[PDB]
């Protein structure tokens, strides 16, 4: 699906982003609700791995933008 | 469909049915001094001809190629 | 003999050309004539591997050229 121009991008841009891990512990999923929710409804496995464009899927950076400007604010 | 290939097309006029898979190759002509990506989405029959958003195009099994690619993009 | 700028060409241009094989079977050489030609005259082995500039050795592409323009037409 994803084909980054690595092959022909020369080496002018960085491929992977080198960054320190998130200062945050992992959080549990469904395991919590299992006992008190009336039902635990599973979803189509095909959705489980497809990275699809979110409804808040676009944003733009321009030289008019000034640091601090919010490009997008996603709420879980 | 057989119509995509003139040979097959000419043949269809001799048989009354068909089944099979084609192989598609997209080939782009660009420098190492360009940038931009294209996206090919596989749309199943029985969907509709409604227009999509690039974001939506992502929801289908797809291939995103960078313009600089030298090798032909093969999509089944 | 041949020294492509690979070393200093960065990675802005593709080195080797990735392409599907020729839709064509190999053809036989001298083996055919051996029995009916009066002679089968061998050539200098040094010519056998030197890639030399053909008499129809030059051509030019420019933005004035339009697809379809013949750059060269070689007959065996």
């Amino acid at each position: 699906s994803s084909v980054d121009g690595a092959s022909g991008a020369g080496q002018l841009v960085p491929e992977v982003n080198a960054s320190d891990p998130l200062a945050m512990d992992p959080v549990a999923g469904s395991s919590t609700a299992v006992a008190t929710a009336g039902q635990v409804n599973p979803i189509d496995p095909w959705i489980i791995n497809n990275f699809v464009q979110a409804p808040q899927g676009e944003f733009t950076i321009s030289p008019n933008n000034t640091p601090g400007d919010v490009l997008f604010d996603l709420s879980l | 469909g057989p119509h995509l290939n003139p040979f097959l097309l000419h043949l269809s006029q001799m048989y009354n049915g068909w089944v099979g898979n084609m192989r598609v190759r997209i080939m782009l002509a660009g420098n190492a001094f360009t940038a931009g990506k294209i996206i090919v989405s596989c749309i199943p029959p029985g969907f509709g001809s409604h227009n999509l958003t690039i974001a939506q195009a992502t929801l289908f099994p797809h291939v995103i190629a960078d313009v600089r690619t030298l090798d032909p993009i093969e999509v089944p």
